């Protein structure tokens, strides 16, 4: 997981909603809610910072060419298809086919889906056109079976292994290539990292807005009946009720989002380190980059996270 | 003037053709910028880049740069 | 030249950092952060919180325990309430500053004190070197990296024919001038003649795929 949905939260339509006398009565706690708000931001701005951090670490948007021969490789499964309104390649549009008021609002991500596909597929002819060579400076074109062979070379093996059995280790790699695909489409848990973060989220929400029909002591759970059914001299009584209860559950809610949104900010960082080094380079880490020793790396974007194909 | 975005609607920015980087972001895919007036534009990644491919085909750098930047923690 | 280099790179980084006063923006982020919460926890001392006044003295000498103490809790009820979010804030803002310690800890540990292979860990190139800085409230390292520049176009080949037996480089890259062909290092072009020091022998000339002619030169036969 790279980033969660951007939550905004507004004070006085949901501890009060459009009740001016509980605005008056809420203005005698302070100033709590004007903290509430800047930490909802913050998280807000938060996860465009993670996804800023994890997709654009390339400068220029590189094209494979159009004529694909990479000498037995072929990558049909994690280039981008023209076919599909979305340009994304089928594997991105499995992932993107697993995954499934009272002052609430849901901010859109800076970076829309098409454009996290951009840089993805940026970073993928990168990859494919000039090895590790274009996150180092310039982009130095390399031919794919030459690359290979440096990558060989970078694991304690001879170059000439893969000279001598090229096409067996093109097929291997379109047959594991392939089974990506069939394994992640058979599967429905696959994807659970991310589910998690989606159905914790919902569950924070959903908890939120139903500790709105809480009596908290109150005659009523609604203030519309107490406005209606009480003088100002005996409402606020009640009304002061319902405003600590509401004001204590806002911010129950918006701790466990500052929590939650360290966890995502760590794993985000993790899945910068993984793009900076799996993908960009070669790794010398043992399973830092799947197991066994490293190859090579190929992203591929997911709704609110990043996959990795960790070739080895 | 007015312009309709999915992050709500713009009311003061003029909408262009153009893309340049980010510089106030709005969200999804749209940013603003004053240049004069406020515009409002499509965010673009980065300058396009075709690095040419065949099979037979390499480059090697002649020279080189020292290069020191700075990182704050 | 690499010494010029060095020298203006770091001349040209001192005047970036005095000429840009948004250099440092992470350290005065968490400055600002901090004295915003204190500021904020110092106002909520002004808040009734229901009660008749929010200066304690004044309910002290205006009513009688008995009928003050409910002012008085209450005044302590929305105080205490904000002291916890407030050191919740901090409990939170801590952690996430050890974190950041954590990764300045280890970018000192392998940048400085060595040399990583890392990418981009210590800098955008391939790391050489780098030199810590101190800074109120927190590091600022110097990352000296190699960037390649003035790259050009050759014509490679996966091996060498000849004799009948195929020779792959043994450090560097086959490349082809447009009639001669050479063997280079990788990352800078330094050509030179293809002999059988500098190439390893494996097999013939029918498995490897795109294969060409050209003649291995051997010191040993003038001799
Ligand atoms: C690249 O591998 C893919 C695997 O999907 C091949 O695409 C399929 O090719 C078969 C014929 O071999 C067609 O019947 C399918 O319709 C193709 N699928 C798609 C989605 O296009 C592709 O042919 C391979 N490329 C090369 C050059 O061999
Ligand atoms: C490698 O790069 C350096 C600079 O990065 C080049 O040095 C320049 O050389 C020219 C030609 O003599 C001088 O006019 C410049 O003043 C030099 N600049 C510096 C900073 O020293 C160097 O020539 C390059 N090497 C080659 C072979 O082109
Ligand atoms: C490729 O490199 C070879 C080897 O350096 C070049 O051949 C030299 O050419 C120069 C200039 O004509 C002569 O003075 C040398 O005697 C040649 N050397 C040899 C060993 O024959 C060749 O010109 C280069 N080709 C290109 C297109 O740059
Ligand atoms: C590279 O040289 C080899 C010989 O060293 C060439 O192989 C010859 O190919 C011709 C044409 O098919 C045959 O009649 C000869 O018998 C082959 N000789 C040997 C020793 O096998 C090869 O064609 C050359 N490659 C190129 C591209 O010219
Ligand atoms: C932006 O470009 C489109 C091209 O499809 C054009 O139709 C449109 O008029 C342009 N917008 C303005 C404000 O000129
Ligand atoms: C190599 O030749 C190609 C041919 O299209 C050209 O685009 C490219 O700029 C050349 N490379 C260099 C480093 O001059
Ligand atoms: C590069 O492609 C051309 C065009 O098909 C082909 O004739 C040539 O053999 C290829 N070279 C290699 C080394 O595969």
């Amino acid at each position: 997981p790279v980033s969660m949905t951007k939550t905004s939260v507004d004070c006085t339509m949901y501890i009060c909603g459009d009740s001016t006398e509980c605005s008056n009565l809420l203005l005698q706690y302070g100033s709590f809610c004007t903290q509430l708000n800047r930490a909802l931001t913050g998280i807000a701005v938060e996860q465009d910072k993670n996804t800023q951090e994890v997709f654009a670490q390339v400068k220029q948007i590189y094209k494979t060419p159009p004529i694909k021969d990479f000498g037995g490789f072929n990558f049909s499964q994690i280039l981008p298809d023209p076919s599909k309104p979305s340009k994304r390649s089928p594997i991105e549009d499995l992932l993107f086919n697993k995954v499934t008021f009272n002052g609430l609002t849901v901010l859109p991500p800076l970076l829309t889906d098409e454009m996290i596909a951009q840089y993805t597929s940026a970073l993928l002819a990168g990859t494919i056109t000039s090895g590790w060579t274009f996150g180092a400076g310039p982009a130095l074109q390399i031919p794919f079976p030459m690359q290979m062979a440096y990558r060989f070379n970078g694991i304690g093996v001879t170059q000439n292994v893969l000279y001598e059995n090229q096409k067996l280790i093109a097929n291997q790699f379109n047959s594991a290539i392939g089974k990506i695909q069939d394994s992640l489409s058979s599967t429905p848990s696959a994807l659970g990292k991310l589910q998690d973060v989606v159905n914790q989220n919902a569950q924070a929400l959903n908890t939120l807005v139903k500790q709105l029909s809480s009596n908290f002591g109150a005659i009523s759970s609604v203030l519309n009946d107490i406005l209606s059914r009480l003088d100002p001299p005996e409402a606020e009584v009640q009304i002061d009720r319902l405003i600590t209860g509401r004001l204590q559950s806002l911010q129950t809610y918006v701790t466990q989002q500052l929590i939650r949104a360290a966890e995502i900010r760590a794993s985000a960082n993790l899945a910068a380190t993984k793009m900076s080094e799996c993908v960009l380079g070669q790794s010398k880490r043992v399973d830092f980059c799947g197991k066994g020793y490293h190859l090579m790396s190929f992203p591929q974007s997911a709704p609110h996270g990043v996959v990795f194909l960790h070739v080895t | 003037n007015v312009f309709q975005t999915r992050a709500g609607c713009l009311i003061g920015a003029e909408h262009v053709n153009n893309s340049y980087e980010c510089d106030i972001p709005i969200g999804a895919g749209i940013c603003a910028s004053y240049q004069q007036s406020i515009i409002a534009y499509t965010m673009s990644l980065g300058a396009e880049n075709s690095v040419a491919y065949s099979n037979n085909s390499i480059a090697i750098p002649t020279n080189f740069t020292i290069s020191v930047t700075t990182e704050i923690l | 030249l690499i010494a010029n280099q060095f020298n203006s790179a770091i001349g040209k980084i001192q005047d970036s950092l005095s000429s840009t006063p948004s250099a440092l923006g992470k350290l005065q982020d968490v400055v600002n952060q901090n004295a915003q919460a204190l500021n904020t926890l110092v106002k909520q001392l002004s808040s009734n919180f229901g009660a008749i006044s929010s200066v304690l003295n004044d309910i002290l000498s205006r009513l009688d325990p008995p009928e003050a103490e409910v002012q008085i809790d209450r005044l302590i009820t929305g105080r205490l309430q904000s002291l916890q979010t407030y050191v919740t804030q901090q409990l939170i803002r801590a952690a996430e500053i050890r974190a950041s310690a954590n990764l300045a800890a280890t970018k000192m540990s392998e940048c400085v004190l060595g040399q990583s292979k890392r990418v981009d860990f210590c800098g955008k190139g391939y790391h050489l070197m780098s030199f810590p800085q101190s800074a109120p409230h927190g590091v600022v390292f110097l990352h000296v990296t190699y960037v390649p520049a003035q790259e050009k176009n050759f014509t490679t080949a996966p091996a060498i024919c000849h004799d009948g037996k195929a020779h792959f480089p043994r450090e560097g890259v086959f490349v082809s001038n447009g009639t001669h062909w050479f063997v280079t290092q990788r990352n800078f072009y330094e050509p030179q003649i293809i002999t059988t020091d500098n190439t390893f022998v494996s097999g013939n000339c029918d498995v490897v795929i795109g294969i060409v002619n050209n003649t291995v030169y051997d010191p040993l036969q003038p001799e």
